[PDB]
C-alpha cells in the first residue's frame, strides 16, 4: 500500500525543498505539494506486483537438449546454471547475491524421426531424469551402473501424464548464490575467472527407460526453474550489452541508448 | 557544528580535514563493525590489528587531464603492498575489511568538471576477446590507477580487459552505476567524496590476495575544462583506510 | 474412497504457477543466515534511485560520455531551447535505458510521480536561470517560453546547491499508464529553456553543462509483469 | 494446524496447510509486503532534512 | 424473491392509478389491483437467474484458428478482444460500461491431414498456450527467444486430459472497460475511432512444443471466455442490424421489426 | 408549491422559467456533485470555474418541418465555441462535468407532435461505408444541429456517417432508445424536456476535445401536423448548461 | 475457515473453502440477490404518487 | 496417500461451470472502484422501463 497526498497551499517561506545538492550521494523525496500544490488525493494502488520475490518467481526455461532413444547420444547431460537463457539469466544479474530454493519441472515432448522402419509403434517412452550432486558418478554407456539411483535422486515419468516436478533446497556451500564474482580459483591468479563452487549444483541427466519404437525417436527434455522463498541482496545494473559466454561477461561494446534526432525533438526515430 | 562543508575522519593516526565538502555518504545504512559470532564461520582465534592497519593509507595519484577515459583501483590489491595491510592479508588465510574510501580533487573556482564516485562491490570485467579471461596484471591495479579508454580495444587473442567508459568495462550503462553507494565531485563546489564501504560478501570471511570485493570507479562525467592558462595538471589523490579489520588461520608468507 | 471429480485446468504447467511441491533429498539442512548489508525487498527501493539519463543523442553522442552531458552555452537571444523529450518512460529513448526505464520495461503498467533532479556541472563563477517545465498532453509541445510558462513550471535559480528538483506530478486521467506506447495516454512533454541566459565572466568557460537524473516517487508502483524485448538471444551461450 | 489469510484484494479466507517433512517445499511467499527506502536512497550519515539546504 | 399480490375491491374514488402522464419519464408501477380486483396470491417465484452476474457468466467460444504442426503457419496469434463472436459480443454490448475477471479455457483438438507421408504415428502432441501482455516481445520463427516465457504466463498441455484452465484478473488501465467508445486516440480526431486502450489485454499465441507425428498434423486452438465477478453499469439497447466489424459498430441499415399483416392481424406471417 | 406545470431552473446568471411542462428527470438517480478525494486520479490542483461556466448556453436552434427527420448534437463539442467552457476544455488537459440539458419548444393548441428527447452516453456511430471510421466534420457538430435522414446514406468510399432515424445512427432499434434518461415533448400538452446528466465514464475524469461523453437526440416518433394556414415553422431551441465543472492539468491551448 | 451457505431452493449448505491465494480466482458470485428499480424506472426528481395525476 | 476413486464428472468442461481456478500472473493488484451512476444489478430493472411498440407493419 502506496503513500497518499495532503493539502498544501501557497509557499513563501525559506523552506525550498526543491533546491539541494544532489552532489552529496544523496536522492532527495520530494512530493508534488513541493512544485505547486495539490489537494488530498488518496492511493490505494499497491506496490505488491514489484516484491522482490513475486519478481524472480516465475518458470523460465533454462535449457533443452535432444535425445535419440537409438543411436549415438542416448542421454543428455546438463551442468546446472541459469546462465544459457538470457530470459532468466539477466533477472537474476539484477541482483550481486540471491538466495533460493528451486522447482524443477521437465517438460518432456517426443517427435518420430523420419526413417524408412516397418511398423512403428511406441509403447509409450518412460523418461527418467535423474540428479547427479556435484562430484557423483558419470555415467557413459546409457547401460552403466551409476543409472541405479542408489542414493542419486530421480523422477520417474511415464509419457501422457502431468509433467515431473521436485523442489531442490538451497544448496550452496556459501551462505548465497554470487551472480558476480570477482577472483579465481587459484591462488596464483590464473586458469578460471569467477568459475567459484557456489553455484554448481552438480548435472543432470536424462535417457529413456525403455526401447521405444521399433524405429528412432527422438525425445526434447525442457527444464524449468522457478526460484521459490527468495532474498535478494545489492542491486546493481542491469545487464546493457549482449550476452557472450555462459561462464563469463564477455561482451563486444554497443550503444548507450537507442538514438534519435536531435536534443530537442519530441519523436523517437 | 556550525557549516556542513567541514568534516574530519581521524582513524588511528593520520586524520583527512577537509576545509569544504558535503556529507558523508555511509554504505547500504550499515557501518563496518566486527563480525559477532553468529556469523563467524572461522574457528579460530582472530588477530586484532587496531590502530596501525586503520590509517588512511595514502594510494598512487593520477592526473586529470582535459578529457580522460577514468580510473579504476582494486581494493584489496591497491592496499597489497602499502603498511601492515599488505603483510596481514599474505600471512593471513581470511581476511574481513570494511573501507573508508575518500577520494580528494581540489580545483580553483575558474575550472569545472564533475567526477563520479562509485563503488562497485563484486566487478567481473569483461575480456576484449569474447572467450579469454582478463589478465591478473592488466585487471588488477599495484596501487597503481588503471585507466579506461573511449574506443572499444581491438580484439585479437590478447587477454587485455575490455576498457570503454560508457559501458565501464562490464556491459552495464555507465550512467546506471548510482545505485551503489557513491558520491559526486562537482568541482563547481564540493571537493572529496567519502563512501564508507561495510563488508559484503557471500560468505562471512574470504582470502584477499584471490578475491577483490569491492573495486572503487572514478569516472569523470563532464571533463575537466578551463579558459587558457591558469593551472594545467588537477590530480585526484585516493586515500583509503581499512575498517575494523579481522584476520583468521595463521600461515605463512604467500601469492 | 473420497469421490472427486477432476475440474479441467488439471494436468497442466503454468509459467507462473504456485504449489507444494515433493522434495527431493529429504531433511537437508539449509545453511545459516547472514544479514549481508543492503539487502533488497522491493523494487521501487531500486527504482527510487537516481540514475543519469543519456538525454544528447546524435549519431555518435550515443556511443560516449557526451550521452549524458546537455550542452548548454551563452547564447544571446534567450528563449533558445535547452532540450526536450516527451515523459513516456520505457518507451522514449531517452529513458530506455535508464535504471527507472529498465525496472519499467518488465512491467505493462506504472503509476506515479517522476523526479527530474537537474544538477548544474558550469564554473563556479557562472550564472544563469533555466524555466523549467512540463506541459500535459493537450497540445503538441511548446516551441517558445511565453507558452512554456503557461504548463507546470519551476525556474531554477542556480548559485549553491547545484541541483534543483523539477517534480513531475500525476497528471493523467486513468489510475495507471502504459508503459509501451499508447495514444489513448500520452505523458506530455518536457522542455527546458533560458529563463535568463548564462552569464560568465572572464577566464571562465562560457560553455557549461547540466546533468538529467531519472528517479521515482514515493507515490510510485508498478502493475502487472511481463518480460522486456531489450534482450536477446540466437543460440544457447556455449 | 489450518493457516488462513485474506486473499490479495484491491479494494477473502484461504486455507493452506503445508503437507511436506521440508519446510523447503513450502508454496511460495508471495505475500511479503515490507518497503524501506531509506537504504539506497538517502545513504548519507547524517539525513538532510526538507527545510533548507544540504550544504551550508 | 419477487411480490405479492394482496385483495382490493370495488373503487369509486378519485385516486386513478391508471391516468397518468408516461410524458414525464416516468414508468409508473401498476398492479392487477389497480384495473381490476384480485385477491391475495402468494408469488414464490425467483428472480435471481436473471442476476447481471449469472446473465454473463457462461462460457462463449470467441474464437478458433489453425496451426501446422509442420509448415508455414506453426503459431496461431490472437489479439484479446471479445469481438470476433456474435453472441459473446451482444450480450456485452447489452451494457456500456463492465467490469470482469475472465476464465480462459482452451479446447485444442487434433486432426490428421491427408497426406501420403509413410508410418504416421503422433506421440502425443504437446501445445503450448502463451500470453504476452501488451506491448511485449512478438515471436516471429517457432524457435525464437521469445517462447521462453521468461516472465510471460503459459500452460503447457498434453494432449488427452482435462483442457488448460487459467484466470485472467481485471487489467484494465480505466475503472471499467468500455464496450462503446467515442473518441479518438489522436488529438486531431483523425485516425482510429474508439480503439481505446483499456480494452486490449495484448496477445495470446499457441504453438506445437513437439515436432509430433512425422506426417503434417493441424491442431485447432478454440478459444472459450467466462466472466466471473461481473459488475455491470449503463444499460442500453441490444444491437439490431447485423455486426460488420470486429473493432467498428459499423452495420448496414434493416428492418425495424419482421413484418407481418394488417394492424389488426393476429396471427404473424 | 400550487401546479406543477411551473418549474424554474437558476444557474447563475441565467434562469429558465417554464409556464407549463411536467417534471425535471434526474440522470440514473445520481445528480452531479464534484469528485471527492475516493475517486481523484488526478494529482493537481484542480479550478472551480462556478457561476461563470454553469449558465444556459443556448445553442443553435433548428426549425421542426412537418416531416423531418431529427436532430443530434454532441455534448463537449456543442460548447466548444460558447462562453467560458470552450476556453476551458482547451487550456486543460483534463475536466468533468454534467449537464442540465433543457429542450424547449412550444406549440399552438391545434398543433400536434411528440419529441422523444434522449441522452445517450457512448453514441459511437456507424459509417455509410462499412469499413471506414466517420469523419469529425460529420460526426460532430459545431453547436449545430446535424439532421439524420430517412433513407440509407448510400455507401462507396465516403466517410460520412450512417443516418437513418429507425436504426439512431448506432444500429440499435430507435423505439429502445428509452432506457436512457429521457423525456418526451408531446406538444399536446408539456413543452420542456429537462434531463439532469451526471458525469459518466469509465475514467473518473477526461479530455473533452476527444471525447465526447453524452450525445443528445431529439426525435420526432410522431410528425408535427396541423390544418391548412396558422403558422409553418416551430423550432426547438436547446439551452444546455454545464454543472459541477472542475478540470486539472493547466496546459497551453490546443485542439 | 469454510463458509457454509444454503443451496438456492425453490420452496441445503455447502462447504465453499477458497484455496488460491489470489481473489481473482474465487468461483462466481452467482448468488448476490438484490433488486432496487427506483433507477431506471422513474427516475424524476420528484416521485410521482399513484392517487392523483402526475400533472396539474 | 487419501483414497479417492473418480466419480464420472470428471475431464470434462461445460459452458456453465463455476469452480475455483489458478490465478495467471499472482499478487495483481486490480485497480480501485468507482461508484459510476446507473448501476444494473438485475436485468429486471432494465425491464421494468417503457419501450415503443411497432405496432403497425405492411410492407414499408
Ligand atoms: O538400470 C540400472 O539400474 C543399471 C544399468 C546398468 C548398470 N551397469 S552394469 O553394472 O554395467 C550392468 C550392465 C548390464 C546388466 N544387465 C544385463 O547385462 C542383462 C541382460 C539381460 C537381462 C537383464 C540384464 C541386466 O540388467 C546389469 C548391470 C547398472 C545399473
Ligand atoms: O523454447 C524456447 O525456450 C526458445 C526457443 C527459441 C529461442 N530462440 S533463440 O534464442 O533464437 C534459440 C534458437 C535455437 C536454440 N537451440 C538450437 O539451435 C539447438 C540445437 C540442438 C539442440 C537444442 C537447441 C536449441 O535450444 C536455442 C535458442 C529461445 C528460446
Amino acid at each position: 500500500r502506496v503513500a497518499d497526498t495532503v493539502g498544501t497551499g501557497p509557499t513563501n517561506s525559506e523552506a525550498i525543498p526543491a533546491l539541494t545538492a544532489a552532489e552529496t550521494g544523496h536522492t532527495s523525496q520530494v512530493v508534488p505539494g513541493d512544485t505547486m500544490q495539490t489537494r488530498h488525493v488518496k492511493n490505494y494502488h499497491s506496490r505488491s506486483e514489484s516484491t522482490i520475490e513475486n519478481f524472480l518467481c516465475r518458470s523460465a526455461c533454462v535449457y533443452f537438449t535432444e535425445y535419440k532413444n537409438s543411436g549415438a547420444k542416448r542421454y543428455a547431460e546438463w551442468v546446472l546454471t541459469p546462465r544459457q537463457a538470457a530470459q532468466l539469466r539477466r533477472k537474476l544479474e539484477f541482483f550481486t547475491y540471491v538466495r533460493f530454493d528451486l522447482e524443477l519441472t521437465f517438460v518432456i515432448t517426443s517427435t518420430q524421426q523420419p526413417s524408412t522402419t516397418q511398423n512403428q509403434d511406441a509403447q509409450i517412452l518412460t523418461h527418467q531424469i535423474m540428479y547427479v550432486p556435484p562430484g557423483g558418478p558419470v555415467p557413459d554407456k546409457v547401460d552403466s551402473y551409476v543409472w541405479q539411483t542408489s542414493t542419486n535422486p530421480s523422477v520417474f515419468w511415464t509419457e501422457g501424464n502431468a509433467p515431473p516436478r521436485m523442489s531442490i533446497p538451497f544448496l550452496s556451500i556459501g551462505n548465497a548464490y554470487s551472480n558476480f564474482y570477482d577472483g579465481w580459483s587459484e591462488f596464483s591468479r590464473n586458469g578460471v575467472y569467477g568459475i567459484n563452487t557456489l553455484n554448481n549444483m552438480g548435472t543432470l541427466y536424462a535417457r529413456h527407460v525403455n526401447a521405444g519404437s521399433t524405429g528412432p525417436i527422438k525425445s526434447t527434455i525442457r527444464i524449468y526453474f522457478k526460484p521459490k522463498h527468495v532474498k535478494a541482496w545489492i542491486p546493481r545494473p542491469p545487464r546493457l550489452c549482449q550476452y557472450e559466454k555462459a561462464k563469463n561477461v564477455n561482451f563486444q561494446p554497443s550503444g548507450v541508448t537507442t538514438t534519435r534526432q536531435s536534443i530537442t525533438t519530441m519523436t523517437n526515430t | 557544528g556550525y557549516s556542513d562543508r567541514a568534516r574530519s575522519i581521524t582513524l588511528g593516526n593520520s586524520t583527512i580535514t577537509t576545509q569544504e565538502c558535503a556529507n558523508v555518504v555511509v554504505g547500504y545504512g550499515v557501518w563496518p563493525d566486527y563480525l559477532k559470532d553468529s556469523e563467524a564461520t572461522a574457528e579460530d582465534q582472530p588477530t586484532q590489528p587496531d590502530v596501525a592497519t586503520c590509517r588512511f593509507y595514502t594510494l598512487d595519484s593520477v592526473q586529470w587531464q582535459k578529457t580522460s577515459p577514468g580510473w579504476w583501483w582494486k581494493l584489496p590489491d591497491a592496499l597489497s603492498n602499502l603498511g601492515l595491510f599488505g603483510q596481514n592479508m599474505q600471512y593471513h588465510y581470511l581476511g574481513r575489511t570494511g573501507y573508508t574510501v575518500h577520494v580528494q580533487c581540489n580545483a580553483s573556482k575558474f575550472h569545472q568538471g564533475c567526477l563520479l564516485v562509485v563503488c562497485v562491490p563484486e566487478a567481473e570485467m569483461g575480456c576484449a576477446t569474447l572467450d579469454n579471461t582478463p589478465s591478473s596484471a592488466e585487471l588488477l591495479g599495484g596501487d597503481t590507477a588503471k585507466e579506461f579508454a573511449d574506443k572499444p580495444v581491438a580484439s585479437g587473442s590478447n587477454k587485455l580487459v575490455q576498457r570503454v567508459v560508457y559501458n565501464a568495462g562490464m556491459g552495464v550503462g555507465v550512467g546506471n552505476l548510482t545505485i551503489f553507494p557513491h558520491q559526486w565531485i562537482n568541482l563547481r563546489t564540493n571537493n572529496s567524496a567519502t563512501i564508507v564501504m561495510p563488508y559484503t560478501n557471500s560468505v562471512p570471511m574470504d582470502n584477499m590476495f584471490r578475491h577483490n570485493n569491492v573495486t572503487l570507479m572514478v569516472i569523470p562525467f563532464v571533463p575537466l575544462d578551463y579558459c587558457p592558462g591558469s593551472t594545467t595538471y588537477v590530480p585526484i589523490t585516493v586515500t583509503i583506510a581499512p575498517m575494523c579489520a579481522e584476520y583468521n588461520g595463521l600461515r605463512l608468507a604467500g601469492h | 474412497g473420497l469421490p472427486t471429480m477432476n475440474t479441467p485446468g488439471s494436468c497442466q504447467f503454468l509459467t507462473s504457477d504456485d504449489f507444494q511441491s515433493p522434495s527431493a533429498m529429504p531433511q537437508y539442512d539449509v545453511t545459516p543466515e547472514m544479514r549481508i548489508p543492503g539487502e533488497v525487498k522491493n523494487l521501487m527501493e531500486i527504482a527510487e534511485v537516481d540514475s543519469v539519463v543519456p538525454v544528447q543523442n546524435v549519431g555518435e553522442k550515443v556511443n560516449s560520455m557526451e550521452a549524458y552531458q546537455i550542452p548548454v552555452r551563452s547564447n544571446e537571444g534567450s528563449g533558445t531551447q535547452v532540450f526536450g523529450f516527451p515523459l513516456q518512460p520505457g518507451y522514449s529513448s531517452v529513458f530506455s535505458r535508464t535504471l527507472l526505464g529498465e525496472i519499467l520495461n518488465y512491467y505493462t503498467h506504472w503509476s506515479g510521480s517522476i523526479k527530474l533532479t537537474f544538477m548544474f556541472c558550469g564554473s563556479a563563477m557562472a550564472t544563469g536561470k533555466f524555466l523549467l517545465a512540463y506541459s500535459p498532453p493537450g497540445a503538441g509541445a511548446p516551441t517558445k517560453r511565453v507558452d512554456a510558462m503557461l504548463g507546470t513550471h519551476v525556474i531554477w535559480d542556480v548559485g549553491l546547491q547545484s541541483s534543483c528538483v523539477l517534480c513531475i506530478p500525476w497528471i493523467s486521467q486513468t489510475h495507471y499508464r502504459f508503459v509501451a506506447s499508447d495514444e489513448y495516454t500520452a505523458g506530455g512533454f518536457i522542455t527546458c529553456w533560458y529563463q535568463t541566459n548564462i552569464v560568465v565572466p572572464a577566464d571562465a568557460q562560457s560553455s557549461c553543462y547540466i546533468m538529467c537524473f531519472v528517479s521515482a516517487c514515493n507515490d510510485f508502483s508498478v502493475r502487472l509483469l511481463k518480460d522486456t524485448p531489450f534482450i536477446s538471444q540466437q543460440n544457447f551461450f556455449q | 494446524g489450518a493457516q488462513v489469510s485474506t486473499q490479495k484484494t484491491g479494494a477473502i479466507h484461504y486455507t493452506n496447510i503445508n503437507y511436506y517433512k521440508d519446510a523447503a517445499s513450502n508454496s511460495a511467499n508471495r505475500q511479503d509486503f515490507t518497503q524501506d527506502p531509506g537504504k539506497f536512497t538517502e545513504p548519507v550519515k547524517d539525513i538532510m532534512i526538507k527545510s533548507l539546504p544540504a550544504l551550508n
